[PDB]
């Protein structure tokens, strides 16, 4: 968390936290209440919203849509419209904690190796995120989209 | 071959250099060429060693490594 | 590192679904103390080298570890105890801003008592010094954050014997 | 076991380096604050 | 170096013998005679 | 409220501000040079 | 002691002793009998040094025993006493070793800031072993006051 | 490092040769002054943590340009760092003097100097006049002890000063 | 390695002043600037390789450094040229934040001409691959921030030839 | 390490009292004794790697242990073995010239009787190996500092059985 | 030297020079009268420990002096005798040092490499050298031959 | 790190004899075997990311390990996990080429068994997988030179189980 990554670097130069760096903790406790205000939106809003960016994703790349495609078939569509179900899932815990942290414990490390191995396009799921990035922001308020667009963005560059 | 070590090192230098302080008692895997070595530098400050076992060794081969 | 954040992160996520009113039922109480136990860490952070003053003068002095067949009796062994006693303070506080004592398992109780039993300090002695700043804390960060110190000295306590 | 000390008795070559450092006291302090970290305090004055 | 003060060990001198502090002190000397005269 | 963020961004640029401009200015001396110092006092008496 | 200084020294390169060191350990094991006409002059005038001492040390510097100060109440005062006598048993320890080996590593490696634990500050408590060399070196006899005096003379020098 | 007789010894080496009677009459001249050398490396070293106190409050209130902001003498970070780089010369000026010769000075503090004080905008300036004020006192506690004094016990303290500054002249 | 706080503290410090009146000015234009220098920061991290995707695009693939003989022909060292092509990034976001180009001169011109006239790199096609990207960060954070990022390019390229 | 003029001293400060005459009666016993070690570790290293060779020649050499099938066959092992055994009379050397096994069983004997059986090496052996050891020396040295040297050989092998 | 080696550990630990690392150079200067006239022994009859050394060495071990073997030729005998010259030339450099350190960075650091190249068996000389310490102990009084013949007995075992 | 033609070697070393003629039948039917070896190893290895799909894509995909609640959830923890089953695969083609059980002692067995048990991990899917991975490799390379494949990993589940 923010908490966590601001321990183990003054933990790691073996002092205390030095209070020019404890308010980096004394503003995100105020702005706490503000992000459960974000991340019940776009959790309720999360059905919603699988279901056109999805579509919205297979015009630009329709080939994994046809045969020969990793996507092809409605059961082959739950092998890519739960990932981007568990993509956002990972948004709003990036949300919550308030950096960009449970993503690089839960969801990044491996996407490489990960897809090479399951033979999909690792190119598509950052457009499919991309997808998921220009829909999202509109559903909030601009001074949210600044915030929860860059924890997207980091998502673009995951898979780039 | 190597040898699983449980050896416990007290630093006993560590109030004069100011350092920061880290944690012996560890467990870790010392290979076999310098072991008449590694384990001389445990006992130069005063380590306690409490278990060694070689972990794949196939004891008393005169081949294979 | 598992921090109460991602205390709750984490057991939503391995029961993957989204953070309900039962996750940020947590998260709220959270956020509402936050503020109050960064507080704590300020004067903390002001008065680091006097708790271990006031602790040591209050269980460890005047007594029989002190006289010599005690351990902490050579000079050498009275700076390295006041070194071992600074360090369970700060980590303590760090699980103050973590609101999880996950952060003495890993880097504090992971290997300490058989380090302590190959070295021969008195382990309840050390319980003796651990609780003496309980309250000595509590003095300065008022009893409302004592009880927020009230676990990870406890922890401490629990975990060390 | 305080007793506030005569300019007279001190010396006036020796009180000249004792009232610089009354402003010096809090020039670093004024440093310190927009610096935004005490660290420039807490470390010319251990062992003053 | 000095500058002590009025106290019992910094001049030798006790609560009683109750001026011999100011033997050597030229000022507060000025200060004995004025208020007493 | 209760700002993730904060400030005004403002106009402009902080670019070239980087420039200091003073009149140091100059060395009179002022520490050892005071027997000399004593001595250009002590002769303007003249 | 000489002794080891030596084999600390021969072991790290893997060596026997030289002759070097081990006429220098034969020469310090010639001079016990001259040593032992210090260490027993030192042993039962203790009580006669302890407070010679204490009372040279309040007259020179009165602050530790002012009210506010250190040993003001008589249960810190009772320490500071024994504190003496405890400095007397580890410096006839380097007498009779003739080495620094017993004066390091019992009651003088880390004491500048442990102290500083502790409400007594550093150079009054310079003063007390200062005090106490004239204290003790008045009772020894002159041509052996020059082999004790550098042992009180190295307590002076890493404390303060 | 390289004692007086092992100075002596590659002096000889190097040649071939064995010890001839100007050999055991030089180190005879050193063995004459080896009491008189050992019982002032101790009286320096009675107030060596007192010794440098006094000179540096005696170098700093003669050259005060090193104390306000000029001169990296300034903050405590510098004048407690002032205290222990000056504790150096006094520390080494002990091992020479019962070393014999300087080449303990040679190549443990001397070598580099020059270019650790160029780094830093250290001066080396008054650090001549710190050695030049340790110098001429280390003799007074050798003369308020009542070693005789002269020839060394300065055999020490200018070789750190006519080697460490640089040649005007 | 020192910043805006520390240069102008330190040009008061070597005064003996205090805080005079043109250095608060000095000092106002910091601190109110800071949300132009945290959006400029937080999206060059945003995209930090479309950029330098982008850099050399413009102006170093196609040419003879890519074709066998120039030094881009393996993919050694295009990994080199595209590491090193993103330390300039790095780099100057570093000393975006502080205000100062003094992070530069310490850390990243120390030997940077030592090391490209001993591998043979081309320097001149260097001083426009930085060029290359002050056009597209200009055209990423806008022409307020790009023309403050600009700054810090044009002083790694004055020290690159 | 504890040396015999400081164990005496440890066995004192532990009690906290001043040095008893029957530790002193101890002592001037050991300072008189000077000679007579210090001249004996000047005759070990002066032929010490020739004790060694006439040790294992005793009572290893032409044996079934050196013909194959036994552990000491291969010369790998072997030039491990009187290396081995080699550091075995110096630190016997080191134990006579303190005049204290302590020094044994701090850095000879942590963990040696689990690092040979862990190997299969043969413990009887080397307790008749290093017995072997001992009768040489007490040959080379003289009578009276064999019995010294007899204290400190059986130590080590009675801690290593 | 003794001053040499009481120097480099008072400096290794970063520290004055010790009371007990004092009297071993105060033990240094008292001998020094004493130790340079035992080297003024061995150079003012050097001739006859080289001769009367080589004829108990060669009677000893005369596989070496009979043809084929290493030192055996009119020349190779009497260049055998300059490395008996050389062996003896350095024990007066190490008994007017006190340590025996200028025959350990001179004449004996790299011998088992050298000897090994010449052909020569290092063993052979060692035979020499013991020989020679019988000649310079019949050459000396009674206590001085226990101080020369440890320097010496270093030389026997550091090289077989 | 002992092969085939070592392990007669060591066997006729513990005997101290010559090449008894019986042992060489023993590695000459390795050297009959050896030509199939290195035809078989080079065929694994060009299709070594072509069988690890293939044995995830017969027991472990969709099932519970890819749970939300599971072993191989996260991508990192499955990331792992095709590190952890190449490395069995890559082994095993050293063990086959040299024609022995005992390479996968001293990299893979030294406590495999007992890391699972620590971490969290179950067994039983990962002897699901290489017995399924056995047979892919089988009809890969042909059932003869599958048949050597096919004791090597019945020895990986002897040992982890
Ligand atoms: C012109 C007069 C004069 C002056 C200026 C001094 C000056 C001094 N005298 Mg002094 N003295 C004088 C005359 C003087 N003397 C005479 C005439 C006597 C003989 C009685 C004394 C006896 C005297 C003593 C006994 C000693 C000094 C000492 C001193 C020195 C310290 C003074 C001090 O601490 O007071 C101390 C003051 C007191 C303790 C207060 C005592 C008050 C008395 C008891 C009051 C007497 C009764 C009074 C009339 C009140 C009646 C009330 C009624 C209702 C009953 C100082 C230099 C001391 C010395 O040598 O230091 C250098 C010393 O030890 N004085
Ligand atoms: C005494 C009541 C007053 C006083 C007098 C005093 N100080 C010194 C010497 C020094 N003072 C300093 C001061 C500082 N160093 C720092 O880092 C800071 C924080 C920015 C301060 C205020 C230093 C470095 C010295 C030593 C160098 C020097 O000589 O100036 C003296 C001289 C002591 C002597 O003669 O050796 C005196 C008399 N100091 C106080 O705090 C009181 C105001
Ligand atoms: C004080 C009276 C003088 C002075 C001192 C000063 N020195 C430094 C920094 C260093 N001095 C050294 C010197 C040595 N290191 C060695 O190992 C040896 C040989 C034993 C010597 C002589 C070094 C390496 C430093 C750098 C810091 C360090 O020790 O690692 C400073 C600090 C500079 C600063 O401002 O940070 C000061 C102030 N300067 C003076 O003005 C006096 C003349
Ligand atoms: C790429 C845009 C240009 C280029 C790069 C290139 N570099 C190397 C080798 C090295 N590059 C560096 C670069 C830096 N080192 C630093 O310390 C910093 C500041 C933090 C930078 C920017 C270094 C050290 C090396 C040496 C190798 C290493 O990193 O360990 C190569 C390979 C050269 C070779 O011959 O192998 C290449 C190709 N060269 C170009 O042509 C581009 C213009
Ligand atoms: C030789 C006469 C006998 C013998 C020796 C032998 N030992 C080893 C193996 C090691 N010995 C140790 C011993 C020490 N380590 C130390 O630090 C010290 C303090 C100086 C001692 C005494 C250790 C730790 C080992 C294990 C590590 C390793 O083996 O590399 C061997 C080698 C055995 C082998 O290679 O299989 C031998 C031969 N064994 C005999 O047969 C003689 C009785
Ligand atoms: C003599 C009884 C034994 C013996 C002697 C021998 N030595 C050599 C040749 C050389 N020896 C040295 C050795 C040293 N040189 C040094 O400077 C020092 C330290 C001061 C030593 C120990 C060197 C360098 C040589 C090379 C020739 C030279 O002296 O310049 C020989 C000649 C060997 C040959 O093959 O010609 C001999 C015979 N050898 C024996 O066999 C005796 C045991
Ligand atoms: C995948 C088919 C199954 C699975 C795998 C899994 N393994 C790990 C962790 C480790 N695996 C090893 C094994 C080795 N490491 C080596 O270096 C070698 C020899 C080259 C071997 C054989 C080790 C040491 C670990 C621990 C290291 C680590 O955990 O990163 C994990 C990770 C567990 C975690 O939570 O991190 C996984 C997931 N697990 C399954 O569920 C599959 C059935
Ligand atoms: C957040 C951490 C996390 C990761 C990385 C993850 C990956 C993941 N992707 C899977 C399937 C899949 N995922 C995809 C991916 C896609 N389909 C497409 O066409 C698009 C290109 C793309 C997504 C937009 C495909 C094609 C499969 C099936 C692979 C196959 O059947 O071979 C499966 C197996 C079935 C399942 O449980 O969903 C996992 C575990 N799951 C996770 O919880
Ligand atoms: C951050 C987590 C952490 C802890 C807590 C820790 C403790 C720790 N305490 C130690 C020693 C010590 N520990 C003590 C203990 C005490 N002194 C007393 O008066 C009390 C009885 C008691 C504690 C209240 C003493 C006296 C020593 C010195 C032992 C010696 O010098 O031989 C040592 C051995 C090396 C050293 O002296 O530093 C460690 C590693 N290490 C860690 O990494
Ligand atoms: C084995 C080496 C060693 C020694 C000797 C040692 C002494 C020691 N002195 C102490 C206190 C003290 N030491 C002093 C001493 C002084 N104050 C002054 O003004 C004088 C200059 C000096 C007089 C001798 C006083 C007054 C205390 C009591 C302070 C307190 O505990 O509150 C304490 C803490 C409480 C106590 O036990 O009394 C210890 C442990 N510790 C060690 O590890």
């Amino acid at each position: 968390s923010i908490v966590t990554k601001s321990i183990v670097n003054a933990d790691a130069e073996a002092r205390y936290l030095s209070p020019g760096e404890l308010d980096r903790i004394k503003s995100f406790v105020t702005s706490g209440e503000r992000r459960v205000r974000i991340a019940e939106t776009m959790t309720g809003a999360r059905e919603r919203i699988i279901k056109e960016a999805g579509n919205q994703l297979f015009q630009k790349r329709p080939d994994v849509v046809s045969p020969g495609g990793n996507a092809y078939g409605e059961e082959m569509t739950a092998t890519c419209l739960r990932d981007l179900d568990y993509y956002l899932r990972l948004i709003t815990y990036g949300i919550v904690a308030g950096d960009v942290t449970p993503i690089e414990e839960i969801g990044v490390v491996g996407v490489r190796e990960m897809y090479k191995s399951l033979g999909t396009p690792i190119e598509a799921v950052a457009e499919g995120v991309r997808a998921m990035k220009s829909v999202a922001t509109s559903l909030l308020s601009g001074e949210d989209a600044a915030e929860a667009g860059a924890y997207f963005d980091y998502l673009i560059g995951a898979m780039s | 071959r190597s040898f699983k070590v449980t050896a416990c090192v007290p630093s006993q230098t560590r109030i004069r250099t100011q350092r920061e302080l880290q944690n012996t008692y560890f467990t870790k895997l010392v290979p076999y060429d310098n072991w008449f070595r590694e384990q001389q530098r445990i006992m130069k400050m005063g380590g306690k060693i409490v278990k060694v076992e070689l972990a794949t060794g196939k004891p008393g081969t005169n081949t294979g490594l | 590192m598992q921090d109460a954040i991602t205390s709750v992160i984490n057991s939503s996520d391995v029961q993957g679904k989204y953070l309900d009113a039962s996750a940020i039922q947590k998260l709220k109480a959270y956020f509402a103390t936050g503020e109050l136990r960064v507080r704590a860490a300020t004067t903390i952070s002001a008065n680091a080298a006097n708790i271990v003053k006031e602790a040591v003068a209050k269980s460890l002095l005047y007594s029989d570890i002190t006289r010599p067949g005690g351990n902490m009796y050579t000079t050498r062994r009275y700076a390295a105890c006041i070194r071992d006693l600074d360090y369970y303070l700060r980590y303590a506080t760090y699980a103050m801003l973590a609101g999880d004592p996950s952060i003495l398992d890993e880097r504090v109780l992971n290997g300490l008592k058989e380090t302590y039993n190959s070295l021969g300090v008195p382990i309840g002695a050390t319980v003796q010094a651990i609780q003496a700043m309980k309250e000595v804390t509590a003095g300065l960060v008022g009893a409302d954050a004592g009880k927020e110190m009230g676990i990870y000295f406890d922890y401490i306590c629990s975990g060390l014997s | 076991g305080f007793r506030p000390i005569n300019v007279s008795r001190y010396g006036p070559g020796n009180m000249t380096k004792s009232l610089r450092d009354l402003s010096w006291f809090l020039r670093y302090t004024t440093y310190a604050i927009v610096a935004g970290d005490p660290n420039i305090i807490a470390v010319n004055v251990r062992g003053l | 170096s000095y500058l002590g003060g009025r106290d019992q060990e910094s001049t030798g001198f006790a609560w009683w013998s109750g001026n011999a502090r100011l033997i050597n002190l030229s000022g507060k000397l000025l200060g004995a005679h004025v208020a007493h005269a | 409220n209760g700002g993730m963020s904060k400030t005004p961004e403002g106009m402009t640029f902080a670019t070239d501000y980087l420039l200091p401009k003073s009149t140091a200015n100059r060395r009179r001396p002022g520490p050892n040079m005071n027997m000399f110092r004593d001595m250009a006092r002590q002769m303007s008496s003249k | 002691t000489v002794v080891s200084q030596v084999i600390l020294k021969a072991d790290d390169e893997l060596r026997y002793p030289t002759t070097g060191e081990l006429k220098n350990i034969s020469d310090f094991l010639k001079t016990g009998e001259q040593r032992l006409r210090i260490v027993d002059t030192l042993t039962e005038n203790e009580k006669k040094i302890v407070d010679r001492a204490s009372a040279q040390l309040w007259k020179k510097r009165p602050d530790f025993i002012a009210p506010g100060g250190n040993a003001a109440g008589q249960r810190e005062r009772s320490l500071c006493l024994r504190d003496y006598g405890w400095y007397l048993r580890v410096i006839t320890y380097g007498i009779l070793s003739g080495d620094k080996d017993p004066i390091e590593s019992i009651g003088l490696i880390g004491v500048k800031e442990m102290y500083n634990s502790l409400g007594v500050p550093m150079p009054g408590m310079v003063e007390a072993i200062r005090c106490l060399k004239e204290a003790s070196l008045a009772l020894l006899d002159d041509e052996d006051a020059k082999e004790a005096a550098p042992y009180f003379d190295f307590i002076i020098q890493a404390m303060s | 490092m390289r004692d007086a007789v092992t100075s002596l010894i590659k002096n000889y080496d190097i040649t071939g040769r064995y010890l001839d009677r100007d050999a055991i009459d030089s180190l005879k001249s050193y063995f004459v002054t080896g009491t008189a050398r050992v019982q002032a490396a101790a009286t320096i070293t009675a107030n060596a943590a007192e010794l440098v106190k006094q000179a540096a409050s005696q170098l700093f209130g003669d050259l005060p340009e090193l104390i306000r902001p000029g001169g990296n003498a300034y903050t405590t970070r510098r004048y407690a760092a002032c205290l222990r780089d000056m504790d150096y010369y006094l520390r080494y000026a002990t091992y020479a003097l019962v070393a014999g010769d300087t080449d303990v000075l040679d190549e443990r503090v001397l070598q580099g100097l020059r270019e650790t004080y160029n780094s830093l905008g250290v001066p080396i300036g008054p650090t001549v006049v710190g050695i030049g004020i340790l110098k001429d006192l280390a003799t007074e506690k050798v003369q308020a002890a009542g070693i005789e004094v002269g020839a060394y016990l300065e055999q020490p303290f200018d070789h750190l000063i006519s080697e460490l500054s640089e040649t005007d002249v």
